[PDB]
């Protein structure tokens, strides 16, 4: 009916997909081992959604996910984890050694003999669905399996399914934090396939989530697991209009129409407003219009990018719980008298606006308190274009004396086929710098 | 099902080998009569790294022990764990090789050759999917320097996808043991160079300084510089083996790490250390066992990194840590030191992370390095070469054997030739005439 | 260290002319510029080199050049420093078809032949008129292949092992018992380019049936003597010119198989990358005592990092001269391929597009 077929490529695809679906599992009382006593509590209902999971004769719930990836040590965790019974054992993982983040072996010689049975699986799951109003890629820049991986399976599911949509959430490179030396030359590479295939394409930044997670939450010395639990609850947030019922919904079509205005500036941001620890839960309002003030303050954004030096093209706001449209449509007309938040003049009305009854759930341990409000923020940026020059500085110091490219040589790819990666970051560029300049 | 090979050639080799396997016989839980005794099953989940299944179920592990002296491989079948490894591996000759490597390369190793790799490629041939090899040999020999070349051209040339690693020990500057040396080392290191992706440097003096002003011991013996090497090697091989927050395979480390083909010599390190005493006041945080880790007493090859401008650096961390402590702590590393540190790269440190510790240690730090400074060691031999090529002072030893005047010239060239492409990337700007 | 890069189209072949194919290829002045069939509208690309030969037909009164015109280009000039005593390089590239053969041959009607037959007519002609009392001259031939880092004889019917490379440490790098035959005129440096080109590897992929696999080098060593009216009779003048046929670059998505055929591939894409990179140093090299007087330090170009680099080296430094010429198929199917041969070709000595 209204599936969002997923698919987890890479070790942060994977630990994404763990946060992601552990939490999706706690909103719709499934347990870890797939039965459901709420339902029969209730003696008939809904709460299978088949937005997520599928079910079956028996009982049992299972989630429409893939978790593609090389290396057996990420996936095994899983495999033999507290979820091991939830998924099916189509996990489908490579006993194969690792890509070893170069884009070519992740592309063109260890990719293969794997993504013929990938497909073949996504077929077995499309085909048990009447909807598939959108795919869900989660990857981080960085090579190997992830990038590489990423590129080719998105270029067969552009042929292969046609105009279904294919939202992608990346982990891009922050500017001074990096864990590998490799990876300005994986996402330059990795820019030439997702331009122009992915429809709309999600960026997050790890420095930013550690300084948000370090200001807010008072964690001085966060990991892993709470970026992805941040990231679980953004994703969260944007797809729950597809499963309750709400004042005004927005499909998966809506957010490819209003957010992209035209095809090759489709790279939105995300942010998060209640981000709030249990201590500090009280002694706040959390009012309608304090959270939307919030969602545009510079230091809560999710990519490190400085919202004050661009113009914004589109935005589009999805609160969740209980918010009646007369504080929305306050809080829209006292944010928009701000002189601080530059408008495009092509776009005078610049602001999208949704609602959902359902109130967000607390992950049990975690670090987020419980708030009656929520409000999930994206919008259309030139500002990112600055996020992106640096990274390309990177690599125009790197390409120059011929750096690591005997690795990458000796896999399959060509040496010219950098620069044209390279050419087509600029053409981007310049295309933000060619949008954001006022009509005559 | 990722899987590497083991060879060990030569004294040194197979006494650093024999420390190498207690030690991950320990951290494995297996017994010594081969038996399985853990505490938990995730020692169990990737047992297949090193060791291989038997009928009783024991675990034979897997190596390839060559020498040309039967007194060592008596003395190690007679020791702690002298029954774990199968005999059929035990290939060996007699003579010796007399701490030359004429007769380790051209005489006497043509005929253990031919047993050494029938052995390896029926071990090769057991495995899922190989990954790689593993040597060590003293370069200061004639029996496993020789012999240690010989098979790393024979394996590179039959099997050309597979990185071959090397943990060797080269001759020290001061403590000198042997006569012969630098010949012996000039030529192992120019066979070396070609044949292999990525090399490990331990020097004797280096183990003895840190065990005598860091660990404060009183009378070091080899045991001691047999153990540190061994830690060294088992961390470097930890990630295969073990789950984590961010894995390292070792194809990982050869991609990020070495920058172009020729530069592939890595500097080693280990921390922490407490000296015995010292455990009770000593702190154990991420920013304490980084500051130990980068300080230059802590290093294993005797070449002082304040000269050297790291080309790059892999720190493979073990233990449950947040990764903002790590993060954070190397960009603090890179910017305090930019003096030390290449600029054509813009951020040149790799971390990995891996949840499981080591028995008896909440966290460990395994160092990886890649630094210029490493040529006041290869430049040193070469000094020493001259020095014993000019007057030709024991070079008929080696044309005994048919070995021609030639083939030392080349090795020389082929030294002078590494020695100046470290050297490029070794002044603190070009802006120059 | 002078560089010279050319870049020649060929004219429509048979199997082109048979289809409706089109011409995606314009060159003017000194610059190229190319158009995608898959996206006309987007833009040209373009690209600038030392020398640009456009060849389609016979008159083409603007921005002709005949055989005769590329050889004086390159050729003569480049004989004329190996007659001075110092070492000559001349590179071949292109893809499967791209014409090199063309280029470096051309046909037997003694009216449009390529580099080889002028060079080796000229030499022989030079030879003959100046060879007095005095003066006396010999030349010597030798054809090998590089092929994975191994160097193999072509000229010798022997057994196809692997010789040893050696670093005499006088003479330079060389390869031991490597075939060395006399030759007296152009006759001869062909029936032996003839054999050796039929003894080369080559197998079949999916670009290609006859795709190369493999380098070729032809060593052409030219030594003179001079007899003066005394007893005191030297050489001192031993001149190599060096003729490298190079394969060509190819994807591992082309080359559609796994195992060896990947990997001879791999290894070869490593060699073309590698000797650009020592190229791209000459040049840079060559611009510093032409105008900057750059001299300090040797500026040790990397030269040992392949084979072919490392058995070229008294070739391609010093004091030689080394010229490029890449070929390029007009055909609108292989975009690719000439998209990639024109970008290599932007790399050694890069000029703006003006
Ligand atoms: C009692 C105790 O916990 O004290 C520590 C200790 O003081 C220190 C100094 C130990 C100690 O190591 C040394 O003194 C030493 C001697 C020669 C060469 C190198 C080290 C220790 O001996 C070594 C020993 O290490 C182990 O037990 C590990 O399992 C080690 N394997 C062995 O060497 C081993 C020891 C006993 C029995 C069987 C095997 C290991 C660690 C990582 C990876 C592989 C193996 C430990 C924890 C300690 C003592 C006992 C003091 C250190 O060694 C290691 C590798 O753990 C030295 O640097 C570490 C830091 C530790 O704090
Ligand atoms: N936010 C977040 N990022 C992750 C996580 N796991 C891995 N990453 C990112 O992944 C990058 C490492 O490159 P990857 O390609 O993803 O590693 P991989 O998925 O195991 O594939 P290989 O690199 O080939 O080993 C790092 O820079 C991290 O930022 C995760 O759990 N959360
Ligand atoms: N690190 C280390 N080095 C050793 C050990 N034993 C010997 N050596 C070194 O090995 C070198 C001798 O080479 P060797 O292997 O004995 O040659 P061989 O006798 O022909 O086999 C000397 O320079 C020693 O410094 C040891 O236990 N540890
Ligand atoms: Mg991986």
């Amino acid at each position: 009916m209204r599936e969002c077929i997923s698919i987890h490529v890479g070790q942060a695809g994977v630990q994404i997909g763990n946060a992601c679906w552990e939490l999706y599992c706690l909103e719709h009382g499934i347990q870890p081992d797939g039965q459901m006593p709420s339902d029969k509590t209730i003696g008939g209902g809904d709460d299978s959604f088949n937005t997520f999971f599928s079910e079956t004769g028996a009982g049992k719930h299972v989630p429409r996910a893939v978790f593609v990836d090389l290396e057996p040590t990420v996936i095994d965790e899983v495999r033999t984890g507290t979820y091991r019974q939830l998924f099916h054992p189509e996990q489908l993982i490579t006993g194969k050694e690792d890509a070893a983040n170069n884009y070519a072996r992740g592309h063109y010689t260890i990719g293969k003999e794997i993504i013929d049975l990938v497909l073949d699986r996504i077929r077995k799951l499309a085909d048990q669905c009447t909807g598939l109003q959108g795919f869900l890629v989660f990857h981080s820049f960085g090579g190997g399996t992830g990038s590489g991986f990423t590129s080719l399976l998105m270029e067969r599911l552009s042929v292969d399914y046609g105009k279904k949509s294919k939202l992608e959430f990346s982990i891009y490179p922050a500017p001074q934090v990096s864990t590998a030396v490799v990876e300005p030359y994986n996402s330059i590479l990795t820019t030439h396939t997702t331009l122009e295939h992915s429809d709309c394409a999600f960026m997050v930044d790890n420095e930013a989530i550690y300084d948000i997670c370090r200001r807010n939450l008072d964690i001085e010395r966060p990991t892993y697991t709470n970026l992805n639990r941040l990231i679980s609850q953004i994703v969260s947030s944007i797809t729950a209009s597809l499963r309750f019922d709400g004042a005004l919904n927005v499909d998966l079509t809506e957010f490819q129409t209003n957010l992209v205005p035209y095809p090759r500036i489709h790279f939105p941001l995300a942010t998060y407003a209640p981000v709030i620890s249990a201590e500090k839960a009280y002694h706040e309002q959390l009012s309608v219009a304090e959270i939307t003030n919030a969602c545009f303050e510079p230091a809560n954004q999710m990519v490190k990018c400085d919202p004050r030096h661009g113009k914004y093209m589109a935005c589009c706001l999805l609160y969740r719980g209980d918010v009646v449209p007369k504080d929305v449509n306050a809080a829209i007309a006292t944010i928009k008298t701000k002189r601080s938040i530059q408008f495009v003049d092509w776009c005078p009305t610049g602001f999208k606006v949704g609602i959902n009854y359902q109130p967000p759930t607390v992950v049990p341990g975690g670090d987020l308190a419980k708030v009656q409000r929520a409000v999930c923020m994206l919008s259309n940026t030139t500002a990112i274009a600055e996020a992106w020059a640096r990274l390309d500085h990177k690599f125009d110091l790197m390409y120059a004396k011929r750096a690591f490219v005997h690795w990458y040589v000796g896999e399959g790819m060509e040496e010219g086929e950098f620069s044209e990666a390279r050419e087509d970051m600029a053409a981007l560029e310049k295309d933000y710098e060619e949008v954001g300049v006022d009509s005559v | 099902m990722r899987e590497i090979v083991h060879i060990q050639a030569g004294q040194c080799g197979n006494q650093i080998g024999a420390k190498f396997w207690e030690v991950i016989s320990d951290e494995h839980g297996i017994d010594p009569t081969g038996s399985y005794h853990g505490d938990s099953d995730l020692q169990l989940e990737r047992i297949n790294v090193y060791y291989n299944e038997a009928t009783g179920n024991k675990y034979v592990p897997r190596a390839i022990l060559v020498d040309l002296e039967p007194g060592t491989m008596d003395s190690v079948r007679s020791g702690p764990f002298g029954q774990i490894f199968r005999p059929d591996n035990f290939v060996f000759g007699q003579s010796g090789a007399g701490n030359n490597w004429a007769k380790g390369h051209y005489t006497e190793g043509a005929e253990l050759v031919d047993s050494v790799l029938d052995v390896v490629r029926k071990e090769s041939e057991s495995c899922d999917c190989l990954q790689g090899f593993q040597l060590t040999h003293s370069l200061g020999g004639g029996t496993g320097s020789g012999m240690g070349t010989l098979l790393i051209s024979k394996i590179r040339e039959e099997y050309p996808d597979r990185i071959m690693n090397t943990f060797s020990v080269m001759p020290s500057p001061k403590v000198s043991d042997t006569v012969v040396e630098p010949y012996n080392a000039t030529l192992s290191v120019h066979q070396l160079v070609e044949n292999t992706d990525e090399t490990y440097c331990i020097d004797n003096e280096a183990l003895y300084d840190i065990c005598f002003r860091t660990l404060k011991l009183t009378t070091p013996t080899y045991g001691d510089l047999n153990h540190l090497v061994s830690a060294t090697m088992s961390g470097v091989t930890t990630c295969l083996r073990f789950p984590g927050q961010l894995n390292a395979d070792l194809r990982k480390l050869a991609v990020n790490m070495v920058p172009f083909p020729r530069l592939h010599f890595f500097m080693p390190g280990f921390a922490p250390l407490t000296s015995r005493g010292s455990q009770q006041y000593r702190a154990l945080t991420v920013p304490e066992l980084t500051q130990q880790m980068f300080d230059s007493k802590n290093m294993m090859a005797a070449c002082d990194p304040r000269h050297g401008r790291y080309l790059t650096v892999a720190a493979i961390f073990r233990g449950r840590m947040s990764m903002k402590e790590v993060d954070e702590q190397m960009l603090n590393v890179q910017n305090k030191n930019s003096s030390y540190f290449v600029e054509w790269i813009p951020n040149n440190v790799k971390t990995a992370v891996c949840d499981i510790p080591p028995r008896g240690l909440k966290m460990s730090a395994t160092f990886i390095g890649n630094s210029t400074a490493i040529q006041e060691l290869f430049k040193r031999i070469s000094e020493q070469f001259t020095a014993m090529f000019r007057r030709k002072a024991f070079l008929h030893w080696y044309t005994g054997e048919g070995m021609d005047e030639m083939e030392f010239t080349e090795a020389e060239s082929n030294m002078n030739d590494l020695v100046s492409e470290y050297q490029q990337y070794q002044d603190a700007t070009a802006d120059e005439q | 260290a002078s560089v010279k890069v050319a870049v020649r189209v060929r004219p429509f072949n048979s199997r082109e002319m048979s289809r409706d194919s089109k011409c995606i290829i314009q060159m003017s002045g000194s610059t190229t510029t190319i158009v995608n069939p898959k996206q006309p509208k987007e833009t040209p690309k373009s690209f600038s080199f030392d020398y640009s030969y456009w060849s389609h037909t016979s008159p083409e009164d603007i921005n002709y050049a005949s055989q005769k015109q590329v050889y004086r280009d390159i050729g003569e000039e480049m004989l004329q420093h190996a007659f001075e005593g110092y070492n000559v390089c001349i590179f071949a590239y292109g893809q499967t078809g791209a014409g090199k053969s063309y280029t470096m041959m051309g046909k037997q009607e003694k009216d449009q032949q390529g580099i080889i037959p002028q060079l080796c007519e000229d030499l022989f002609s030079r030879i003959n008129d100046t060879t007095n009392d005095n003066m006396s001259y010999s030349v010597e031939v030798s054809y090998m292949e590089i092929y994975c880092e191994r160097v193999r004889d072509l000229l010798n019917p022997k057994n196809k092992g692997n010789l040893r490379v050696r670093e005499h440490p006088l003479l330079g790098p060389y390869v031991e018992d490597l075939s060395k035959l006399a030759v007296t005129s152009y006759n001869d440096i062909q029936d032996l380019m003839d054999s050796g080109n039929k003894a080369r590897t080559v197998a079949a992929t999916n670009m290609n049936e006859t795709s190369s696999r493999s380098h070729a080098v032809f060593n052409i060593i030219f030594t003179q003597k001079r007899h003066d009216a005394e007893t005191n009779i030297t050489t001192e003048k031993v001149s190599k010119i060096s003729l490298v046929d190079l394969a060509g670059s190819e994807r591992a998505d082309s080359t559609g198989a796994k195992g060896t055929r990947l990997k001879e591939g791999a290894n070869i894409n490593k060699s073309l990358t590698t000797l650009g990179k020592v190229i791209s140093a000459l040049a840079e090299m060559d611009s510093g005592p032409n105008k900057n007087k750059k001299k300090k330090k040797t500026d040790f170009i990397l030269y040992r990092d392949s084979v072919l680099t490392w058995l070229l080296r008294e070739n391609l430094g010093g004091n030689s001269r080394t010229a490029m010429v890449a070929a390029l198929s007009p055909a609108d199917i292989n975009y690719d391929e000439t998209l990639s041969t024109l970008r290599y070709a932007d790399r050694a000595k890069q000029i703006r597009c003006n």
